[PDB]
């Protein structure tokens, strides 16, 4: 199993600057990993005051003697005995699908499919990170090791779920991170004139009265919806509450 | 239909908080003090896809019923000056008929809408807002000396009157402040003038309004009283030997070096007496900590909050920042502390709880009311007039604010870690990337909310509430 | 002790003791049950020390009495407990709870079994805020509501064709389906259907709906249909409710389970079961039921007006010479709705729902065989004291809060047996169990009734059918109704009460039966200058009565 | 031979520096600022105390440290903002 570090073109990220030319890697190479992790650096102030807080505390003169209490409260184990137990695991193990969770699986991946192919009408590039078959496998793969770690021989929904719900943080961090990349702009601008016109500060309309309003015109619903769900990543005057319903304007 | 339970509408009803703005600092320059009045009527009078509108012809029609209701008002009928005056109670009351939450809802926007703008043309000129408010407004002036805004704040007053927005506004000047220390509406402490007068110096009259010193020690209130008069002192000194002189500014840089050393020694002197009679058994009435309604801290060191308090009030100069550090150090090294420490952090000392637009029917006066950072003897009774409010209204509006909290908790949204988007199934484990959902509203808010409503019903007798609590 | 009692020596009645409760049956016999021996021994002096049988016979009672209380390896103080029980060993068994102290139940679906759950008042503190729920409540509400409803139709003898979830439907096309879950609106404002795998939309244009329900947002329904993939549209052909079941088959999966236990609780440790004392107490109730009568009123009697103190004071008059068992009155109280009160000149409405109250102790005071003979019952109706102060007379939190104490102390004092329950309330009798629920159902179920593209007993028939084939008090979403994220099990017909008070002011009076399920729907107190109650007989008989 | 000790040191003053040295930053400017800097910070004054011949490293040591590296990121800014930065941070170089 190759377990691979790597650092991105132009060192951070630089979400501004499309994924397309941030990675440098074909897709041959890419489609053989199938967890890949997007690392990216962040800035709130508590996250960096705690991070301080346990660098502080990992100086020697300290963490010798909490770590020491995680395996006298037996949380957690100590190194030896772990490679003990996974070298146990492996030899001994080896669990087994069933039919329900096959229909599950089926059914998230051809999802995850459609979601793609979404994508990418849009796009009209091929994705950077590509989703196949080999994915398939990948997922069924986790799902196995899952039911490995607690020796059982056959593999259920608990461990399915758990291992859906990796593969999608995996999914979501990279592959269909902000796949636009950034009619052109003419409609966003003529949009924006409108909401500002005819709906004022504190009051609020109904989503489906807009739609059928900017389907009526021009707009069209294709435009509209990225153009709200922009305006709410502006998030400076465009509110929702109340499900998706409630359009309020703060 | 409105027998049914709708979002919208529970959201339009208890949505009756009206913001405000604090600017804490430490002012030299000459502040003026100023009501408005009459803002409603003027609000109202002035100015198919939105589906929360209130119906436009029924406010047009309403705006000329006002407008021949002030016309005739001004020829000398005193019936239609009452009906002006209890207009606004109508629009608040719901007792009254045809009453609409909507239109309410309506007329408070527009009013804070009103507020901003007239906020937005007293800055266009050389202002500094201060304190706004319903009520009350503090703007800084750019001048130094009282004498010399006579005709600048008649101009102001003038051309705000002649505004088309503003015409029907009634703007009052009050106070004129010379030295101003402003942090809270409940705490502040300066020299003040009533009106200037000319060919005279005017008469200069020191205030001090701090519900923090209720919090210390009873032994140490001598001594915060005593030097925060001194520090008062020595700053009025200096500002005036500037002005004889002639983001920093000299005016008060420099006002530290009068007192430092006498206030070495005196917390010297007191630390050591404490330390010398804190375990004694006959001297322990004095070291008593007060409690009051909304106290949540507990700190045992009194000396120790002194010091902070009167290092807090001093930090707020934010001109002279590192000499207060320095003196705050070095006071901080007769204790065994350090510079950064967390136990060396001032805190307010009290929490607030605060009803909207409370009702005086002796004056159609209406004003927010705190129960707990306000002093006594102003609860009961109204601001402008001096009459008794009644008890039993206190308590059910408590009571109202405490379920609408609760509903308001109950029909809450719900928001994902990650991202931040909202739910938009009735049914699904968690997002569809990582992350699961939690609450808009914190739970331990609204744990915090129901322990400082347990503390003002113990302060106060308030049985109705306490039945209401041991209801749940 | 006896006439004669004599001071014993413990260690001379150690042997005694030991013996048989330590190598018979019993164990761990502690020094306060020694102490309560010697007592009873004190009690039983006659011919003792040299007395077998009968000392030995009572210590065996003493076994099968204590042993049925918990475990029974210890015995403390209680020890005189369990004397004065020998001593006395030697209508009641019926019971009125709220939603407030309901027992709780989760349910696994894996297990598919039902869990009880640990009360938050019994274990934690509860000093500050004990009462409010965990944010992932509301989230599993609607997972256990859909759980039990799938479980209600995969138990039916039908179906044993089977369902597909929502989430299978994505790549087959042309082909017919069948699938049930919430139905709703999009935000998109479409019709949709919601399943925990997924949600998809629904095509009605060509619908023929099963009669005699009403297809209400917020209601399980069984969807038949045509998936296509062109777009994502399900053409529905016919919907229908899921069918119902009545009490016995729904027991019997669970065995007989105490969850309106009164003879018996389950806990965390255990679980608890019943059925021999069933048939004892089924056959206690076919005897003497005629005289254990009880009698409801008509909704919304108003304290302020003076023809419905008339009007009462008659009706106590008739009702004074023959108490009932239970009196039960339901409906608000006041005709206003109370509130803040903004004038300080006039009486507060606090103080006028307080004297609303007073006055009723007065009343009562010359019906001394009533008020010493009947028990009270009060429900609160919509605008009460509490729900009208922030609904302002509108709909509100459906597990609502009994009568404050401060408003009600003087029908405690004046009348011997009186209670104040939420609007859901629950009675256990000794073979029944019977709910009461006030509200307005048919103004609800007719305004948001579904429009489908194409002689007053009918629409109490259809909502009779709809509310038992639902098997829940409020099928509606959050939206209309919002509900305590906690306590909606308390709103949950899964144990399927053998009789139902459906008191709707909007709604005609009747008495119909189903499934086997008897509902009864007492209507207003007071109508077209008319005076109505009415009285229901435990052998499945009514009566109906006014007075003019 | 000489091994200094680190025991008494100001967690939260070195952690709010840290904190506000993550504010601006890339935020506001272009310099990169991660977790290295504060073991950078951490061996500096490891390495002046050092300097003394000291196993135990005192509170000059940390001040004297916490100064060079606010003053290295101060001096490599524009010309613009060197003024505002210099007097923003200047609350924790006190001395
Ligand atoms: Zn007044
Ligand atoms: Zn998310």
């Amino acid at each position: 199993s190759v377990l691979a570090a790597a650092n991105p073109i132009y060192g951070r990220y630089d979400d501004l600057k499309s994924p397309g030319d941030n990675i440098d890697f074909q897709t041959t190479i890419l489609s053989r990993f199938d967890m890949i992790f997007i690392v990216k650096d962040d800035h709130n102030e508590e996250r960096d005051i705690s991070i301080a807080n346990h660098v502080i505390n990992i100086h020697t003169g300290n963490a010798n003697a909490m770590q020491n209490q995680q395996e006298e409260n037996g949380s957690e184990i100590s190194i030896e005995k772990m490679k003990r137990y996974i070298t146990y695991c492996r030899l001994k193990c080896a669990p087994r699908l069933s039919p329900q969770a096959a229909e599950k699986l089926s059914s998230n991946f051809v999802t995850i499919r459609k979601q793609l192919l979404i994508n990418e009408l849009e796009s009209t590039e091929r994705s950077s990170i590509p989703i196949t078959i080999r994915q398939l496998e990948a997922i069924i793969r986790i799902t196995e090791s899952l039911a490995k770690l607690e020796l059982s021989p056959i593999a259920q929904e608990r461990h399915v779920d758990e291992a859906i719900r990796l593969f999608q943080a995996s999914t979501m961090d990279a592959a269909s991170q902000d796949p636009i990349g950034g009619t052109s702009l003419s409609e966003i601008r003529r949009f924006e004139q409108e909401l500002k016109r005819r709906l004022p500060i504190g009051w609020s309309t109904s989503y489906q009265t807009l739609r059928r309003e900017f389907v009526d015109t021009h707009r069209f619903s294709q435009l509209a919806l990225d153009k709200a769900l922009y305006a709410l990543e502006k998030h400076e005057t465009i509110q929702l509450r109340h499900q998706g319903q409630n359009i309020y304007r703060s | 239909i409105q027998n049914d339970f709708d979002l919208n509408t529970s959201w339009i009803m208890n949505d009756s908080e009206f913001p405000k703005i604090n600017n804490s600092g430490v002012y030299d320059n000459v502040v003026l003090d100023v009501g408005v009045d009459n803002l409603t009527v003027n609000t109202i009078l002035t100015s198919e896809f939105v589906h929360d509108a209130f119906s436009n012809d029924a406010l047009n029609v309403l705006r000329g019923m006002l407008k021949e209701w002030w016309d005739e008002a001004l020829k000398e009928n005193s019936t239609a000056d009452l009906l002006v005056n209890s207009l606004a109670s109508w629009v608040q009351n719901p007792n009254a008929k045809l009453f609409d939450g909507l239109l309410r809802y309506h007329v408070h926007n527009l009013t804070k809408k009103a507020l901003l703008q007239l906020v937005n043309e007293f800055s266009a000129l050389g202002s500094t807002i201060v304190y706004a408010d319903r009520n009350q407004i503090l703007i800084k002036t750019n001048k130094y000396s009282p004498e010399n805004c006579y005709a600048y704040s008649q101009y102001m007053m003038k051309a705000v009157r002649t505004n088309p927005m503003f015409s029907y506004l009634d703007l009052n000047i009050k106070r004129y402040w010379d030295l101003l220390i402003w942090m809270d509406k409940f705490n502040f402490s300066g020299l003040a003038c009533i009106e200037i007068e000319e060919k005279e110096n005017q008469d200069y009259t020191a205030v001090s309004q701090w519900q923090l010193k209720k919090f210390l020690s009873p032994i140490y209130q001598p001594e915060f009283e005593d030097w925060m008069m001194i520090i008062l002192d020595s700053m009025l000194k200096t500002k005036q030997s500037y002005l004889k002189l002639n983001s920093v500014e000299n005016s008060l840089n420099g006002f530290s070096h009068l007192f430092s050393k006498p206030l070495m020694k005196r917390v010297k002197k007191l630390f050591k007496n404490q330390q010398e009679f804190i375990l004694d058994p006959q001297y322990e009435a004095d070291y008593v900590i007060p409690v009051l309604p909304g106290s949540h801290l507990n700190v045992k060191n009194p000396l120790l909050e002194l010091v902070k308090s009167l290092c807090h009030v001093m930090l707020l100069s934010k001109s002279t920042i590192l000499e207060i550090r320095t003196l705050r150090k070095e006071l901080l090294k007769i204790f065994e502390l350090r510079e950064f420490a967390k136990v060396a952090e001032f805190k307010d000392p009290s929490l607030s709880l605060v009803v909207p637009d409370f009702l005086c029917e002796y004056c159609f006066f209406i004003s927010d009311i705190d129960f707990c950072k306000a002093a006594p003897e102003s609860i009961f009774s109204c601001v402008r007039c001096h009459k008794a409010f009644n008890q039993v209204l206190l308590q059910e509006h408590l009571i109202q604010k405490l379920r609408s909290d609760i509903e308001s908790y109950l029909i809450q949204d719900l928001r994902c870690s990650r991202c931040h988007k909202v739910k938009r199934d009735y049914m699904s484990a968690h997002c569809p990337c990582a992350g699961a959902w939690e609450g808009t509203l914190p739970r331990e808010s609204i744990v915090q909310k129901l322990n400082v409503f347990k503390q003002v019903a113990k302060y106060y007798g308030f049985d109705i509430l306490l039945s209401c609590i041991a209801d749940l | 002790g006896n006439v004669l009692p004599v001071k014993i020596q413990p260690p001379l009645l150690r042997p005694l003791a030991y013996r048989v409760l330590s190598r018979k049956y019993g164990l761990s016999i502690k020094s306060d049950g020694l102490s309560a021996l010697a007592e009873f021994v004190g009690t039983n002096i006659g011919a003792n020390w040299r007395q077998g049988p009968a000392t030995i016979k009572f210590l065996e009672q003493f076994a099968a009495v204590w042993k049925q209380q918990e475990r029974g390896l210890f015995i403390d103080q209680s020890g005189v407990k369990e004397v004065i029980q020998e001593m006395k060993e030697r209508r009641d068994y019926f019971k009125v709870i709220n939603a407030s102290q309901q027992q709780r139940f989760s349910y696994n679906p894996h297990k598919m079994q039902f869990i009880f759950v640990p009360n938050k008042k019994q274990n934690g503190l509860g000093g500050i805020a004990g009462f409010l729920p965990d944010i992932e409540d509301k989230v599993q509400m609607f997972l256990t509501r859909y759980y039990l409803t799938n479980d209600r139709v995969m138990r039916n003898e039908n179906f044993q064709m089977s369902i597909t979830p929502i989430k299978n439907l994505l790549g087959r096309d042309a082909q017919n389906f069948l699938l049930l879950g919430l139905l709703n609106k999009n935000f998109k404002g479409n019709w949709s259907l919601e399943d925990p795998s997924g949600s998809v939309e629904i095509d009605i244009s060509q619908t023929i709906p099963t009669q005699g329900h009403y297809y209400v947002p917020g209601c399980m329904v069984l969807v038949e249909g045509i998936y296509y993939s062109v777009g994502n549209k399900f053409h529905v052909t016919s919907m229908t409710l899921p069918p119902g079941e009545r009490r016995e088959i729904t027991l019997e999966t669970i065995g007989n389970l105490d969850l309106l236990g009164i003879h018996g609780i389950s806990n965390n440790n255990f679980i608890a079961r019943l059925d021999k004392d069933l048939k004892i107490r089924l056959h206690l109730l076919e005897k003497e039921l005629t005289d254990h009568k009880f009698v409801i009123l008509g909704a919304n009697l108003f304290l302020d007006d003076l023809k419905i103190m008339t009007a009462l004071s008659k009706i106590l008059q008739k009702l004074n010479d023959d108490p009932p068992t239970l009196l039960i009155w339901q409906g608000s109280f006041t005709s206003v709705p109370v509130f803040a009160s903004m004038s300080s000149r006039n009486i507060s409405s606090s103080t006028q729902f307080k004297n609303n109250f007073d006055a009723l102790a007065t009343l009562l005071s010359r019906f001394d065989n009533l008020t010493e003979n009947t028990t009270m019952i009060f429900i609160p109706g919509p605008n009460d004291l509490w729900g009208s102060m922030v609904s302002l007379g509108a709909s509100g939190t459906l597990p609502q809060d009994p009568i404050p104490s401060a408003f009600t102390k003087k029908i405690n004092k004046v009348c011997k047996n009186v209670v104040w329950s939420s609007n859901p309330t629950r009675i256990a009798y000794l073979s029944q169990e019977i709910v009461i629920f006030r509200d307005d159902l048919s103004g609800r179920f007719k305004r948001h009734r579904l429009e489908f593209p194409f002689q007053k007993v009918q629409e109490t028939r259809k909502l009779v059918k709809t509310i038992l084939d639902q098997g829940h008090l409020s099928p509606f979403l959050d939206s209309l109704r919002p509900i305590s994220w906690d306590l909606d099990h308390t709103l949950t017909l899964c144990p399927i009460p053998s009789t139902m008070v459906l008191c709707d002011t909007t709604s005609a009076q009747f008495d119909l039966t189903y499934n086997g399920c008897k509902v009864i729907n007492p209507g207003s107190f007071i109508h077209n200058r008319r005076a109505r109650y009415m009285e229901y007989v435990p052998s499945s008989k009514k009566t109906i009565q006014e007075e003019i | 031979k000489i091994y200094p000790k680190l025991h008494q040191m100001d967690m939260d003053k070195v952690s709010r520096v840290y904190a506000d040295l993550r504010r601006e930053s890339i935020s506001t400017g272009s310099f990169p600022i991660t977790v290295r800097h504060l073991e950078s910070i951490l061996r500096i004054a490891e390495s002046f105390a050092k300097m003394r011949l000291s196993e135990f490293v005192s509170s000059y040591d940390l001040d004297r440290a916490i100064k060079v590296v606010v003053d290295s990121f101060v001096d490599a800014q524009k010309v613009s903002v060197r003024r505002q930065l210099r007097r923003s941070f200047a609350i924790y170089t006190l001395g």
